[PDB]
């Protein structure tokens, strides 16, 4: 079974490049798809985007001109790049698997399993 | 008063068994030594032939068992990470039709690749993506073919040589190759193996298709349409060659060269006048310049049928003979209690 | 976000709407207090291994439905419907089950 | 199959077919990986089912040196 | 007053005893003839098992020892005597490194080719020479890469079409193709896979490449610079395409035909005008002219997980039940030495 | 009388045969336990070895005779229905003689047919038409070579550029590429593979060939003559290259470019001057323009004799040593007759 | 062989070679068939024939799927 | 890689790329060589290594006539 | 062993398009080449045409204007079809294999096995 | 065509003469009332397996002869001969054995 | 391991073309390099030259314009026919292989084994 | 060539030198009489298998010594030293070994 873990700085100042970390283990990072998603204090959950196994990436169109994600096959880690972080962008950060997979229905996606994540401050 | 008799024929009698009592003790003996050869020795060699067969049979279930992995592992390491199309061993049948349910086209479409999938996979391919412990990755990259079912047609040409006066003026078309009609504009492709051909359904490659007008195709009514500019090429000297097409051939014969219509067997049928000529592949067999001679259609050989050698079981179980054995131990055994019956009478007899 | 009370043992039904008809493209999440969400159900009627069958998935195009028959103290979370038909990937603003 | 001679250009054209042309590309990934081997503690040395197991993880490690796993 | 009844006692003892004899003489014979079977008929066949394993483990053992050798064997015997590639049986990963350390070159282009170590062996190739007894001799042929990191770019174009009063002029660049930065030229490829890319690395051919002016960079800036004949064809007649670039499209609109970009779960996303306009692969996924779509990037579907079945041991090792046959021989040994000792007693006592 | 001290002695002897008796039934029970387990457990495990060994081999055995069946159908499944050459399991040899012999050609054709059957093999294919039962049915497609040992040569050219007043006029030719001569035209081949040399000999692919004039001849004595309209490419910006050879190479340096002659060893051996300069192989082994050093041959490495592991026999054979066992049981038939005379002459007393 | 360079043209013209040009195509028909087996009945189940002949069997059937005949 | 609209003649231009092109050819040679095998003298007809070992040699001299050497 | 049998409609109208079936158990018919041969009443044999393996064929140059052939290897059956049938038409028809092999003088080949034969008459 | 009587036991030679020189590119088939003919002789040599050895073939080039060396009551048929040389293939007339 | 040995006509008379051959046993030509030296009455070796299993050869510049070497895989030969022979080229001739190999200090090439030799007289 | 004049059991440096440097491509060889040449001593400093271990090679760039320990009378022969850094191959002039 493939399990997941966050880790990262806790504490960035405005206006820097917030970088995360996502390490997986039980199995490799080519062989499936994966994401990352945020949630504010006492606000819901916002996708932000996927990486594939061919390193295409897909992001959220509030968060295309900011983010940026990678593979790293050595390490086994997906990683994650936000930059001109300000206090809006203060949240929980959570990576987990993007499944594909045949359904009695056709192809449906789901995101499982999920990180325990990992709190991200912004202040001066 | 015999009695002195009786005194030494119970002497010779315990003799008598102390005799078989050191006969039974040598079979004894003997017996020992067989059970200690046949429990250790024997039983040891079957152990080790035991292992040693679960070793074999082990190996060749591991290849059986992983043949589809040890199979495109195969591949990939004979291609250095690539194959050169998608293998029975890369993707199933199944998985091919699933996939090509799955693909974002029309019903038309799906049902065309479900009938051509032999095209579908020598047109795909896979690469190589990494090892993680005792896995392969690996991505298959199938084709989606969108557009189906508009005409095509090809175009092959010879030179066409006019004498006056001992000056000549060849042209020979240069729009040689396929043409398939599209949405928007003509693909072309100069090279005839660009596009393969199956059946009616001709399968073209996109890297070396070149889009030009719908406008090219009064090069096939007028050459020279003021409408297109139709690529042609002008000479001098002159050119004589046979140019191979599909149903027939176009040969052009000028200046000292002899060609002509043959047969093969018989061999010459006519003689071909000087000029372009068009022979289908009805007309003849095989065509001839000078001393070249050119096939029209391939030349259908011999029909081999080899089977291979048969291969038979060579099972010879042994049978242990368990009757002989079974009636000579009830005879001892009924032996023996015939014998402490006698003795247990005896000792009763004796007392009055 | 929109809040519901129920006893144990009651049946609870949530319900989320989408703009434009997605087929059978929804999933569910249970998230709890401090953790991490975790996939109820995919595929709006396909229950995720390990889930307990009294979490139920119905609806097709623009109506889903989860419905629980009988209620746990553990039930007790804020759950989302999120769309996979098309990326960008949208949550429900979610519903937070509390006690009565 | 219908193909016409055209005697103005010493030419032919071969018509009746029917196009199949190309527009995307759709990928799947595999993992294929080995099942599970047991010991087979019977053996003295070079047990045929460990040498071939040994054989597979060197041909592996080799594979390794030639994918797009920089 | 008994002497009559003692001699029938001793007369019915005595064929005790001899019944005893002949079922002792009996067994005997049953256990020569158990010996014999055990000697004879058993041993043969596992002589004859022994054999037939020693030949099956021999034949399997060839395999291993032999799979460098049989492998090359096949692979020259597929292709003819040629091998598409350097596979990995035919040079292994530790020989191509010294290989590669040994080229006459300079340290960073041997430390480019061991990162890169894969385009060495699809760029190489091996040959067959001959056959000499049981040995296979061939030669294989590593490419030598001696220019490393320099500037290349990609040059792809579409249709540029101008309506006046409803006479087309498209014009169409023919510069396509790749180009590297060299010494003394600039090399061009016409085709697009003349030149393979991995990472940002460019690996090209050198049979498809065309030494051209270093001048030719200008076509990038304007067509009409009298410093450089660009190569560029005029045209009359409107061409519709979608030309897909490494990071976008270049998609061509004109006359009566119907061009706009969308998705492939959600129809429309915005419908495209007339001309070329450059779509980049994140503002859309397909592109649709006429009734005719075409995809943007690759479509990624399923991704898959199949392992193989197990593999187990069917080793059953067989015993014997030593210990009470081991009893039951030391009671024979004992009573049989019992009834010795006291018929010993016995025939002492008649006196 | 003694008679009294008689009866004790008399049972005490009974006593004793009756417990002998008994060792004798303990030691019979013994040898039945020791029959019943050889007979059933040992020979049922016997019997499941051989039929594991007949199924051992069952299957190899298959494997070797089907071995080419087997080879057509991985290849089949490997390239999808097609083969890229003429493998030596679709056809062997004395097959392709064969075919050779039977194909409608002449002598002189034939037998250089049977001397480059490799070029033919690689030149043919196979191709699956379809499967029944359980046959596999294809077809092989070989080459027909009718025209043979004509004159060939093949034209290489590098950019002759001339400067004056600054200013540079380069001129080079298009007719690169393999020339081989024909009944009616001479055939054209405008890319360096698309003729391959083998020996001597040089098998070109006719779908490549292009016809022209046998007047083409004139370009290589004159490219300004008037009789052939040489195809030459006019340029205004210098451009310096090495334009490899078959036995030698041209070499073009122009403005600001350092190029010489040298070695891989010793290094530099001359510096060449402005304008094309024609170098031998045997000339020097390397060509360096500015900080780009170009090989003129193969660069000969190491030589690699590598033999596989032994393959040894593991049969051990088993033996019985029975001289002991015999000579026992020949002592026990021995004593139980002497036993029984003896019981015999004891009964016959007693009249 | 003999290489000439050619100063006026910079260029070389290397001859002395002898043409081998194709001129027609020469086909045969095989067909190949597995030989005959037998059953190995003292084994009831998980017979390595078996295996075998299933796996060759599968992939015939596969194999049957990219064939020319429809 | 960075990649620019060129507008003014309806074509990009994608920059960002480094060359590595090949200059020569390092040739080596290698012999294999099958290890030695011995006699199984007790099997009554054909073994199966001495089959191995024939079909080894059918192939040897099969592949002979492929080689770059007539 | 292969054999061969035909089946067709026994009566035909002038000016149809008569057709026949020879069906071949036994093999395939992508294995050898087959044969169409024709006998009138109280007449001589007739040779229609040959099919190979690829689809090719030869036809009799008084029949070639009016005669298909083909294979269809779903069913193992070789089909004739003669177009215009007038009453000159009638006759038994004869399907048969055409083998191609090695002999002591060289490539020769023989029609082996033959078929039944079916009777077809064309009549008002 | 032309016929020919002969009794039983009696030797009996028929001969066919081709246009042009065809080598050993020749057939003999045997025909009997109500059935198909069946192959006899091929490559004008070659006796065809199955067929009784009484039968024999001979020639080359134009001149080919059949030969029966002792007639059977089960040998009264229809023969013709066909040369594969080249096609069209063209049978000969036949020669009907008729008993006398 | 590999032998070589030497034979030739011993005397050959003034403008003519020398002819020798080198004999391997116990390996292949193709396996190794092979070259020539010569050795004249009372003086010093001289290398004459080296050839590659590719065919490829390099020639003592001193005698490149008059030696030529071949390989024979028929018969394992190695040729050298030196043209135009004079008084000066009368020597013992000796053929031996070029053995390269990896060393502690990297590639190096060296001469072993030898063969026994053979004289060569030029005399009128 | 040069000669040298020893006795049995002593020691022997020959000494030849390049014009250049070389590294390492040095080769030193042992011709007896009427034989052929026998190398000793590749790449200047490693001995050839089957030569007693009493010759030792030593040096790199442009100096290179031979040295024999325990002169034998076997060892009297003619010495050559051959660089293989390029082409042509060049032998050194010899140096006989004589007895004293
Ligand atoms: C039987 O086994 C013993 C050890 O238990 C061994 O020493 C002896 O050599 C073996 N005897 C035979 C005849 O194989
Ligand atoms: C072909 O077109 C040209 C140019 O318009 C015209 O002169 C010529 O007559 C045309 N040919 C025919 C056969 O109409
Ligand atoms: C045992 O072997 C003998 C030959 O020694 C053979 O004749 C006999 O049939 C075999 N007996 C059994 C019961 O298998
Ligand atoms: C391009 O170059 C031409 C020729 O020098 C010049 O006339 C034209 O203005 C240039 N275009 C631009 C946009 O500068
Ligand atoms: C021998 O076979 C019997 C058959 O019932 C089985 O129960 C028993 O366990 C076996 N004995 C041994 C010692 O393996
Ligand atoms: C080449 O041909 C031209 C044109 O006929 C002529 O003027 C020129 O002198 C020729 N050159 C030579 C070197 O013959
Ligand atoms: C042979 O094979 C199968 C599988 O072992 C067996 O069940 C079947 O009865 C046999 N079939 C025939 C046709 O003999
Ligand atoms: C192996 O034995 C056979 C006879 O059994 C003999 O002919 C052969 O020479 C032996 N093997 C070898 C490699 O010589």
């Amino acid at each position: 079974q493939v399990q997941l873990q966050e880790s990262g700085p806790g504490l960035v100042k405005p206006s820097e490049t917030l970088s995360l970390t996502c390490t997986v283990s039980g199995g490799s990072i080519s062989s499936y798809y994966w994401s990352w998603i945020r949630q504010p204090a006492g606000k819901g959950l916002e996708w932000i985007g996927r990486i594939y196994t061919s390193g295409n990436t897909n992001y959220n169109p509030s968060l295309k001109s900011r983010v940026t994600m990678s593979l790293d096959t050595s390490k086994n880690q997906v990683s994650l790049k936000l930059s001109s972080v300000t206090a809006a962008d203060t949240a929980v950060y959570y990576c987990a698997r993007s499944r594909v997979a045949t359904t009695p229905v056709g192809l449906r996606d789901w995101l499982d399993p999920w990180g325990q994540g990992t709190l991200v401050t912004v202040s001066s | 008063s015999e009695v002195n008799a009786i005194k030494g024929a119970l002497k010779t009698t315990n003799e008598a068994v102390s005799t078989l009592g050191n006969g039974v003790r040598v079979l004894a003996t003997a017996v020992r030594e067989l059970k200690e050869f046949v429990s250790k020795n024997l039983t040891s060699a079957i152990n080790k032939n035991k292992c040693d067969i679960a070793d074999l049979k082990m190996a060749v279930s591991f290849s059986q068992f992983n043949r589809r992995f040890l199979n495109v592992v195969r591949q990939f390491s004979d291609n250095a990470g690539i194959t050169p199309a998608i293998s029975l061993d890369l993707m199933t049948d199944a998985e091919l039709a699933r996939a090509v349910s799955y693909m974002p086209t029309s019903a038309g479409q799906i049902k065309l690749m479900l009938e051509n999938r032999a095209m579908v996979r020598r047109k795909g391919f896979g690469i190589l993506i990494g090892v993680y412990g005792s896995s392969v990755i690996y991505m298959v990259q199938l084709p989606i073919f969108g557009v189906i079912d508009t005409p095509c047609w090809i175009i092959k040409a010879a030179p066409s040589c006019s004498e006056k006066d001992g000056n000549y003026a060849c042209l020979l078309r240069e729009d040689q190759g396929w043409y398939c009609k599209n949405a928007g504009s003509t693909v072309y492709y100069p090279n005839e193996k660009d596009c393969e051909t199956r059946g009616d359904h001709v399968f073209c490659d996109t890297a070396a298709g070149i889009n030009v007008a719908e406008q090219s195709r009064e090069c096939n009514i007028n050459i020279s349409t003021t409408n297109y500019p139709c690529k042609v090429s002008t000479g001098r000297h002159p050119i004589s060659m046979v140019a191979l097409s599909p149903l027939g051939a176009l040969v052009a014969c000028y200046k000292g060269v002899s060609c002509s219509i043959g047969s093969n067997r018989v061999g010459i049928i006519k003689q071909l006048p000087k000029g372009c000529s068009y022979i289908t592949n009805q007309d003849a067999d095989t065509v001839t310049i000078d001393n070249t001679v050119y096939q029209l259609s391939k030349v259908e050989g011999e029909q081999h049928v080899i089977k291979g050698r048969p291969v038979s079981s060579s099972f010879d179980p042994i049978r242990f003979p368990e009757d002989q054995f079974n009636v000579a131990l009830d005879q001892v055994f009924e032996s023996i209690e015939n014998s402490q019956a006698l003795v247990d009478q005896s000792n009763k007899i004796l007392n009055s | 976000t929109p809040s519901l009370s129920a006893s144990v043992g009651d049946r609870v039904t949530i319900t989320c709407r989408a703009s434009q008809s997605i087929s059978s493209y929804l999933n569910w999440y249970q998230q709890k207090p401090g953790k991490a969400p975790k996939l109820l159900i995919y595929a709006a009627s396909s229950l995720q291994s390990g889930v307990p069958s009294r979490f139920s998935g119905s609806g097709s195009g623009t109506d889903f439905t989860l419905t629980i028959s009988s209620l746990q103290p553990e039930d007790f979370a804020t759950y989302y419907c999120q769309q996979s038909y098309s990326t960008p990937l949208f949550f429900g603003q979610g519903t937070k089950l509390e006690i009565k």
